[PDB]
Formats: structure tokens, C-alpha cells, sequence
């Protein structure tokens, strides 16, 4: 499959710079236009920039012109957004997309996105605590358990279970911002209670900004 | 600079339904219009291009049309997986522009939540803070009241709710309620209760544990 | 501007005396500290050297040679530091100052303030009119750690000398006048004292002083032993950095300063490189490369990235000229570290001559860090256009230590250095070019970066003759400034540029292939924009920047054909996709 991978996301200080990167895999960027499109939290899609790598010709949205710089590196098959003089307006998920094809000017592929978070606060990795299964979290033949991921800035956190083997009955909750300025989420899962103490259950929490990786066994 | 006015901004439909999403272009855009589907924490994916052409491997249930400057996405038999934000885009001129998006929510049958209570773990306790956690799993509709009954007294300002996006298979929500206390405020009291009322339970359900009784 | 650089010409005859005097004046007028060498050679009888009056300090050696002047007013020269030495031994060399094979020749060294030589000795030979030189107690002037200094002084003359003024304490003077007595500063002091102002302990100079003092403290020195930190003589300048007392992270020192010569400076002088080590130099230190932030030296992260060397550097250090043996050494080079010199031997030595086309290697050249010297050059070539993209000769190395551009005896008809915007330092010397116009056409003012710089020029094509043949700058050139004839040689184009031709208008409203304007450049509209009548044709280079499509439109682009992905023309001319697969 065609594939576009964003990188370089994370905390920026207001006024600061940051360089986003989009490595394309499965097609040559020279054969099309590459755009960056961004999405502020809970808001629409906003086209930022485009580049045509064959000749480095660029175009820009008015809300970024003069700050952001789009560029390509054809040898690395990689596009870039050099984001200068950032502000809180700019806190968003930045996707990268192509117009795959030469008479096809719809955006057929998009990367997964990188969250840029523009803020004067600093990085805090999370504590991860178990939500232990017990009588008070069992209804019928079913146990609920989970992980609390407390006290982290900035977004995002990634939780999985048993390294991805367990996905059904998983609910990772949207982070809540605490009046501390720090975020807090919980991931939870439902399991046959028969399985308890037979099957081991591990949340895998990852807070990239913090280089925090926690694997936590949750058990009665 | 071509503007694309998308309406409505959000809609509720049920499974089987024929849903319609419009988007007017401020000026002539010919056929240079595309439709995208974005799902919770995902990249948008292309559904329709050049106004009316089904993109590769999109269910034929999706259709696009044009009627002058008004452009219509039709989901002809709404399915649970169709829970998403939808966006028209015009590429007639540069810059290409997005509509505001329109959120499709799915109306299902009432679903009583499963309610669960979680005391603080011993590990958090010894760091000075305690989160009591109360989970409501797989309910519809989205609106519920969650109150805490610490040794039988109400709480205010010390509690936060979090609610997942509609489930793509069964269309329910799950909600998490977290009571945040200092170690010391927590140790003060014995009985910990989480009371939920929801349009699906016959009588409001209290879920509740005793502090330190294992 | 107490500070100038000296020269590095030694005993070499100046290619033209007329200009030699002007350079000397430009170099030294107002100057108090010479970085490098003060060399005064081949000066005529009639020479006004008052520009020399203010010199107090010489970092390298002092050489007064092959002169007919009866005197050179260095009365204020206080210290020579001997950083570099003449014939590797001598801090002061006074040689052959007498007439060609009334009368001419230097009569008296007149060095009344010369009170410190840090390193190196004194070489005074073949000076027929010179008296007194053998009267000086060199022992005194030489530093404590410089007694072993060689001294080779000849007193053969041609006039009978009278003794020093009775007024001079021992036999000792710089001249005849009661004002010329050697004042002693080392042999005349109390206890273990390096320098003084008199026989008493209280007359003793601070240990950081170099030539004497006017009082007891580090603010009263005649010169610094090491460094002058804001008028206070100090062993060393303040470090550019302080260290964290626990961690040892670099913290900027607000008091930090770079060492430039024997001075402490807040910032390197314009054309020098800043060092990580807090110094100012002209070549980087070991495993250190240059970068532009202004120009710094840093530590190479990955092992030092290889570079292209000019004359005076590396394997080309003792290499005379660019020749058929080394010219290809420059193939592909954007920037040459060092110099380039073309001398007769470069063309017509059994060594195969440079053919003019080999010279084309220099087409990619944008920066010379050293100098550019041309004293022979192919008749068949009318200019230096092989250097057309040379943007900057920095002159961190100077021909003879004085000139960063030299053009002499060449045949060229114009310069054509149409990219050259900087002469970092050094002088420009354009002489004896029979046919060369378009010299007083270049706004030299703009290339120079310090007030010690100028254009020295004689025996080139007489300017009225250039105009008499009708050889001015083109109309389209801003302010009458150019590097040669015609619309491609302007300094700044006054209107618009298409490619490298300065033009009257871009084809925005009229003309065969339409154009738009980006920063005064005419660039082509995409061929699929319909040329418009009475309006502009595009807003930039791409096919979605047209006002109207010449043919069809596959939105957002104007295109020649519908793609056949199979598409077909709308009735309005826009490509729709074929409904069949
Ligand atoms: C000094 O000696 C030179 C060269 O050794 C000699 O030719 C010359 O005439 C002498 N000058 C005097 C004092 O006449
Ligand atoms: C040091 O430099 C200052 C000017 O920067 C000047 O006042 C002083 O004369 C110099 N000191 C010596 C001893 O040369």
C-alpha cells in the first residue's frame, strides 16, 4: 500500500520553530503534489501548503504564509513543513496528503497525523496505575479492568493491551485536562472473569513526548 | 477564494437510513469536488471524487451528486461503521478548500449501562493522591448523570467525566467518571459510591465499595 | 580604527611606486596597531610619511628597506611583538637604505618610543647615511625572555657621524637631538623588575605591562604584555563561557570576550572568523570548519568535511601560480580556501600552458577566501567572465599582504566580475591594462567593507578614450554602474531581469511568451495560460495560476489535452472522467 508517515510532532514553546516531516513510501513524491493539512482540536480540516517536488513550486494558505515552509527532499522521498514562529492558534494535528495521480486532484492518501502542541508549559510524563478487577467490577461472567494514566503533558498518549492482541471491549477515554494543567486518561477493557489469573493482562502505555513506555500488569 | 458551505453541521440517523449531506460552493467549481470520511482519531479517507465517482473500495452505499453549485453526498443505507465526520472539498482553484464537516451520529435502541467501581490502587495511594474511578460501559443514548456518594454525601468540583466516541460496531458510548482526592481527604471516609441515572435503567444504579476492605 | 593589518611583501619591488605610496597611506593613516608587519620599502626621497605618525604597536616585524627617504616618522612606535620575524630571526630590519647604483638614505632611526621587542632581533645593514644605530642598548629594548636575541648591526657609512647629544645619559640615542635619547626601561629598575619608569620601586611597572608605564598599576602601561582588556592589561581575556559549578554546562559569560591581536573585543572585527575557543582568526583551528550564522568556526560533528584549497594552503602552500598541473584541482569547487594567481608562467618554463578553455573550471566559483591576482591572462579573452559567479573575495590572505584583487598588464577589455559584491578586506590594484575600460564604472565603494580599502589604478585605458569610442554602461543599469558593456553587465539592474539580461519590461501585458514578475525577475507564464488582452496573463509559474486556459482545464490546472485515468472535455472545456472504466 501507499503510505505516508508524519514525524516531528510534540511540544513547542510559543514563538518557537519545529520541523514536521512526511516520509512517503510506495510512490515517488516527484510524481505528485504533497500537501500538509491541519486540524485544530475538535475543528475542521484546514489546507496549509502544497509542494510539487519536481520543481519545488509551493503554494500556501494565508494563515501560514511567511511562517511555515514546505519543501521536499526527492532523494529521501520525504516532504517537510518547517514551521516557524508558532502560536497557540497553530496547535493542531498535521496530516500530509497527496493528490496521487496526474489527472486526479483529490487527496487519495493521508498520513496518520502528528499532534503539534504550542504551549509555554513543559513535558511531564504520566504515572500509570492499575484499575484492578474485583467483585465491584464484575457483572455476569464479565470483569472490567484498565489503567489510569495520570498526570501528563502534552497529548497524546497511546494505550494498548497485551501488546495489541486484545482489542475487543477496549475503550481508551479522551484525555481530560485537569486544573493542574496536566492531562489524565483511562483505558479500560472487559474480559471473561473465568480468564482472571489464567490470562495475564498488561496495558502498554506510551507518552512519546516524555519517552515514557510503561507496561503494567493489571491483576486482582 | 472558493468557500464551501457544508450543512448540516451534524445529523442523527439510524441504521438503514438514507442520509444526505450538502455543500454549496460560493462560486462555480464545475465538478472539482471531493468527499472525505474522518473517523475518531484517524486520517480522512477519500469517498468520492470529481463530484460523483465512487473511489476504489468504498461501499457502493456512498454516492455523490451535483446540482449546480450544490453538491450532495448520500449514504443510502446507513451502517454503524458510517459514524464519522464528512467533508466536501473543492479543488477547482488553488487553494483547495474544505467544508466545515458534518458529523453523522447513529440513533440506536436504548442500552442500559454496565456500572463498575474502582478504588485507588495502593501504588497511587502512597504518592499522596487517589483517583476513584467509575465506569459505565456500552450505553445509549449519550446523556447520563454521574454523582458520587462519599460515605453518603454528594460531591462537587472534584469529579471529571470522559466519554468515548460512538462505537463503530454497536453504536454505544462508554463513560468514565473520576473522583480526585488527596490521600488525606480520601482516608477520612469509609463508603465510596458512584450513582448513575440513565434513560435505560429502571431504577438508578449505585455502585460502591468499602475503603480498605480489599 | 586604531587597527590595521600590515603587509607581507618583504623585499619585493612594488609593481608600481605611484600606487605603492597610496596603499601605504590608506593602510596606515590613522592607524595605531598594526596586525602583522610594518614594511616600508622602495620609498622615494620626496615621500610624505606623516600618515605613519600614529603607529604605537607592531604585532609582527618592522622592515624599513630599499628606501631613499631621509626619515620615517615612527617616533611613537612603542613595541614590536615579533609574532612573525623577518628572515625568521629579526623583529626590526633596516636594510639597504641608500641610493640606486642630497643625498638619499635614512639618516636616523628616530625610534624614540621603541621600548619593547617581545621576540626576535635587529638587522641593520647597508645604510650609508645612517648614524646612531650602534649607540642603542638593544639589551634594554629586547624583552627579558629575548636577550638571546640576534643583533647584527653594520656601521659602514658615507657620512661622518657626530656623537649623541651630551644630554643623553650614556652614549645612547635615536638621532642627534636632545629629544632623541634612548630611555631605558629594563636595565635601570629596582629588584627583580621587568619594566619601569625610573630607578625606584615606585617607578616599577605592573607585571602585565610591556613597554614601560606612567604609574604603578595595570591601567598605566605603555603597552600590554598580553591583552588589553578595556584599557587594563591582563594575562588573558574573559572566557566566552562560565561553567555550571555542579553540572559543567556552558553558560554564556556576559563579560566574555574574544582575543583579537593583543586586545579583548566584544565581537570579532568584520572580516575575521570567531572561534569556539573565544578567539578571532583568519583560518580555522585544527578539526574546525567555517559556518555562516557572519562567519564562525565550530567543531566538526562528523569528521571534518573535505574542502577545496587555493594557493597558500595545504599542498599548495608554497605554490606560485595556477598552472596546467593544478587547475583541474578546482573542478567543481564553489569555494576556494586560499588564493588564485595567474602569472606569465601560467600561459607563455617547460611546463605546458593553460589554454583559455581550461579556465572555465572557475565557472562554479563563488567565494575565494584569499585573494585574486592576475598578471597574465589569455589575449583571446576580453574579460574575467570565467569569474562571473565570483561573489566575494574575502582577502583573509592578501597578495603581498596588501591587495585582495590585483589586475596588471592584461590585455582584457572589461572586468565582467558581474557577481562580485564584496572585497572582504585588502586593496584593489588595477594598473597597466592598456585596453581595459569599465573600471571607474564599478562602484568600488560598495565592495569595500573597511575604510582602509580603496581602488588603486593607473595606466589602464584612459576614460575619455573609452567614452570617445562610446563605451559606457548600458541604459538599463541603475546609477551608471557596471562591470563591462551591455545589458548583462549591470551592477544592479534598473528595471527587470530576464535570465541575466537587464530588460526594459517583462512580457506581462504584451509579447510572444507571456510572463509574470517575481522580485523584478521576468519568469514565464505556464504555456497553458491564455495570453490576455489588456490584463495580466498569470500570477505565477504553475498551470493553476492562469487567468484563463488556452485550451482545457483539468481543475485546478489548465492543460493541453484531457488525460487519456481517462477523461473527456466538458462543454465548458473542463475534463470530466469517462464513465466507462
Ligand atoms: C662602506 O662600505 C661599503 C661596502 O662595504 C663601501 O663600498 C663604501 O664606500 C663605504 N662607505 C663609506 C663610509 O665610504
Ligand atoms: C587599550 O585599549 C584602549 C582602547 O580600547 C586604550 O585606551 C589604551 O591605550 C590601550 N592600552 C594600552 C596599554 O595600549
Amino acid at each position: 500500500e501507499v503510505q505516508l508517515v508524519e514525524s516531528g510532532g510534540g511540544l513547542v514553546q510559543p514563538g518557537g520553530s519545529l520541523r514536521l516531516s512526511c516520509a512517503a513510501s510506495g510512490f515517488n513524491i516527484k510524481d505528485t503534489y504533497i500537501h500538509w493539512v491541519r486540524q485544530a482540536p475538535g475543528k475542521g480540516l484546514e489546507w496549509v501548503a502544497r509542494i510539487y517536488p519536481t520543481n519545488g513550486y509551493t503554494r500556501y494558505a494565508d494563515s501560514v504564509k511567511g511562517r511555515f515552509t514546505i519543501s521536499a527532499d526527492t532523494s529521501k522521498n520525504t516532504a517537510y513543513l518547517q514551521m516557524n514562529s508558532l502560536r497557540a492558534e497553530d496547535t493542531a494535528v498535521y496530516y500530509c496528503s497527496r493528490w496521487g495521480g496526474d489527472g486526479f486532484y483529490a487527496m487519495d492518501y493521508w498520513g496518520q497525523g502528528t499532534l503539534v502542541t504550542v504551549s509555554s508549559a513543559s513535558t511531564k510524563g504520566p504515572s500509570v496505575f492499575p484499575l484492578a478487577p474485583s467483585s465491584k467490577s464484575t457483572s455476569g461472567g464479565t470483569a472490567a479492568l484498565g489503567c489510569l494514566v495520570k498526570d501528563y503533558f502534552p497529548e497524546p498518549v497511546t494505550v494498548s493491551w497485551n501488546s495489541g492482541a486484545l482489542t475487543s471491549g477496549v475503550h481508551t477515554f479522551p484525555a481530560v485536562l485537569q486544573s493542574s494543567g496536566l492531562y489524565s486518561l483511562s483505558s479500560v477493557v472487559t474480559v471473561p472473569s473465568s480468564s482472571l489469573g489464567t490470562q495475564t493482562y498488561i496495558c502498554n502505555v506510551n507518552h512519546k513526548p516524555s519517552n515514557t513506555k510503561v507496561d503494567k500488569k493489571v491483576e486482582p | 477564494d472558493i468557500q464551501m458551505t457544508q450543512s448540516p453541521s451534524s445529523l442523527s440517523a439510524s441504521v438503514g437510513d438514507r442520509v444526505t449531506i450538502t455543500c454549496r460552493a460560493s462560486q462555480d467549481v464545475n465538478t472539482a469536488v471531493a468527499w472525505y470520511q474522518q473517523k475518531p482519531g484517524k486520517a480522512p479517507k477519500l469517498l468520492i471524487y470529481s463530484a460523483s465517482f465512487l473511489y476504489s473500495g468504498v461501499p457502493s452505499r456512498f454516492s455523490g451528486s451535483r446540482s449546480g453549485t450544490d453538491f450532495t453526498l448520500t449514504i443510502s443505507s446507513l451502517q454503524p461503521e458510517d459514524f464519522a465526520t464528512y467533508y466536501c472539498q473543492q479543488h477547482y482553484t488553488t487553494p483547495p478548500t474544505f467544508g466545515q464537516g458534518t458529523k453523522v451520529e447513529i440513533k440506536r435502541t436504548v442500552a442500559a449501562p454496565s456500572v463498575f467501581i474502582f478504588p485507588p490502587s495502593d501504588e497511587q495511594l502512597k504518592s499522596g493522591t487517589a483517583s476513584v474511578v467509575c465506569l459505565l460501559n456500552n450505553f445509549y443514548p449519550r446523556e447520563a448523570k454521574v454523582q458520587w456518594k462519599v460515605d453518603n454525601a454528594l460531591q462537587s468540583g472534584n469529579s471529571q467525566e470522559s466519554v468515548t466516541e460512538q462505537d463503530s460496531k454497536d453504536s454505544t458510548y462508554s463513560l468514565s467518571s473520576t473522583l480526585t482526592l488527596s490521600k488525606a481527604d480520601y482516608e477520612k471516609h469509609k463508603v465510596y459510591a458512584c450513582e448513575v441515572t440513565h434513560q435505560g435503567l429502571s431504577s438508578p444504579v449505585t455502585k460502591s465499595f468499602n475503603r480498605g476492605e480489599c | 580604527t586604531q587597527v590595521c593589518t600590515g603587509t607581507d611583501m618583504k623585499l619585493r619591488l612594488p609593481a608600481s611606486p605611484e600606487t605603492h605610496l597610496d596603499m601605504l597611506r590608506h593602510l596606515y593613516q590613522g592607524c595605531q596597531v598594526v596586525q602583522g608587519n610594518l614594511e616600508l620599502t622602495y620609498l622615494p626621497t620626496n615621500a610624505s610619511l606623516s600618515f605613519l605618525q600614529d603607529i604605537q604597536e607592531v604585532q609582527g616585524y618592522v622592515l624599513i628597506a630599499h628606501n631613499q627617504v631621509r626619515q620615517v616618522p615612527l617616533q611613537r612606535l612603542r613595541i614590536v611583538r615579533g609574532t612573525q620575524l623577518f628572515e625568521d630571526n629579526y623583529a626590526l630590519a633596516v636594510l639597504d637604505n641608500g641610493d640606486p647604483l642630497s643625498p638619499g638614505g635614512l639618516r636616523e632611526l628616530q625610534l624614540r618610543s621603541l621600548t619593547e621587542i617581545l621576540k626576535g632581533g635587529v638587522l641593520i645593514q647597508r645604510n650609508p647615511q645612517l648614524c646612531y644605530q650602534d649607540t642603542i642598548l638593544w639589551k634594554d629594548i629586547f624583552h627579558k625572555n629575548n636577550q638571546l636575541a640576534l643583533t647584527l648591526i653594520d656601521t659602514n657609512r658615507s657620512r661622518a657621524c657626530h656623537p649623541c647629544s651630551p644630554m643623553c645619559k650614556g652614549s645612547r640615542c635615536w638621532g642627534e637631538s636632545s629629544e632623541d635619547c634612548q630611555s631605558l626601561t629594563r636595565t635601570v629598575c629596582a629588584g627583580g623588575c621587568a619594566r619601569c619608569k625610573g630607578p625606584l620601586p615606585t617607578d616599577c611597572c605592573h607585571e602585565q605591562c610591556a613597554a614601560g608605564c606612567t604609574g604603578p598599576k595595570h591601567s598605566d602601561c605603555l603597552a600590554c604584555l598580553h591583552f588589553n582588556h578595556s584599557g587594563i592589561c591582563e594575562l588573558h581575556c574573559p572566557a566566552l563561557v562560565t561553567y555550571n559549578t555542579d553540572t559543567f554546562e556552558s553558560m554564556p559569560n556576559p563579560e566574555g570576550r574574544y582575543t583579537f591581536g593583543a586586545s579583548c573585543v566584544t565581537a570579532c572585527p568584520y572580516n575575521y572568523l570567531s572561534t569556539d575557543v573565544g578567539s578571532c582568526t583568519l583560518v580555522c583551528p585544527l578539526h574546525n570548519q567555517e559556518v555562516t550564522a557572519t562567519q564562525r568556526c565550530e567543531k566538526c560533528s562528523k569528521p571534518c568535511a573535505r574542502v577545496c584549497y587555493g594557493l597558500g594552503m595545504e599542498h599548495l602552500r608554497e605554490v606560485r601560480a595556477v598552472t596546467s598541473a593544478n587547475i583541474q584541482e578546482f573542478a567543481g569547487c564553489k569555494k576556494i580556501f586560499g588564493s588564485l594567481a595567474f602569472l606569465p608562467e601560467s600561459f607563455d618554463s617547460n611546463t605546458a600552458p593553460l589554454q583559455p578553455e581550461q579556465l572555465q573550471v572557475f565557472e562554479t566559483l563563488e567565494e575565494i577566501t584569499g585573494y585574486l591576482y592576475i598578471s597574465a591572462w589569455p589575449d583571446s579573452l576580453p574579460d574575467l567572465s570565467v569569474f562571473q559567479n565570483l561573489q566575494v573575495i574575502r582577502g583573509r590572505i592578501l597578495h603581498n599582504g596588501a591587495y585582495s584583487l590585483t589586475l596588471q598588464g592584461l590585455g582584457i577589455s572589461w572586468l565582467g566580475l558581474r557577481s562580485l559584491r564584496e572585497l572582504g578586506s585588502g586593496l584593489a590594484l588595477i594598473h597597466h591594462n592598456t585596453h581595459l575600460c569599465f573600471v571607474h564604472t564599478v562602484p568600488w565603494d560598495q565592495l569595500f567593507r573597511n575604510p582602509h580599502q580603496a581602488l588603486l589604478h593607473t595606466a589602464n585605458r584612459p576614460e575619455d578614450e573609452c567614452v570617445g569610442e562610446g563605451l559606457a554602461c548600458h541604459q538599463l543599469c541603475a546609477r551608471g554602474h557596471c562591470w563591462g558593456p551591455g545589458p548583462t553587465q549591470c551592477v544592479n539592474c534598473s528595471q527587470f531581469l530576464r535570465g541575466q539580461e537587464c530588460v526594459e519590461e517583462c512580457r506581462v501585458l504584451q509579447g510572444l511568451p507571456r510572463e509574470y514578475v517575481n522580485a523584478r525577475h521576468c519568469l514565464p507564464c505556464h504555456p497553458e495560460c491564455q495570453p490576455q488582452n489588456g490584463s495580466v496573463t498569470c500570477f505565477g509559474p504553475e498551470a493553476d495560476q492562469c487567468v484563463a486556459c488556452a485550451h482545457y482545464k483539468d481543475p485546478p490546472f489548465c492543460v493541453a489535452r484531457c488525460p487519456s485515468i481517462w477523461k473527456f472535455p466538458d462543454e465548458e472545456g473542463a475534463c470530466q472522467p469517462c464513465p466507462i472504466n
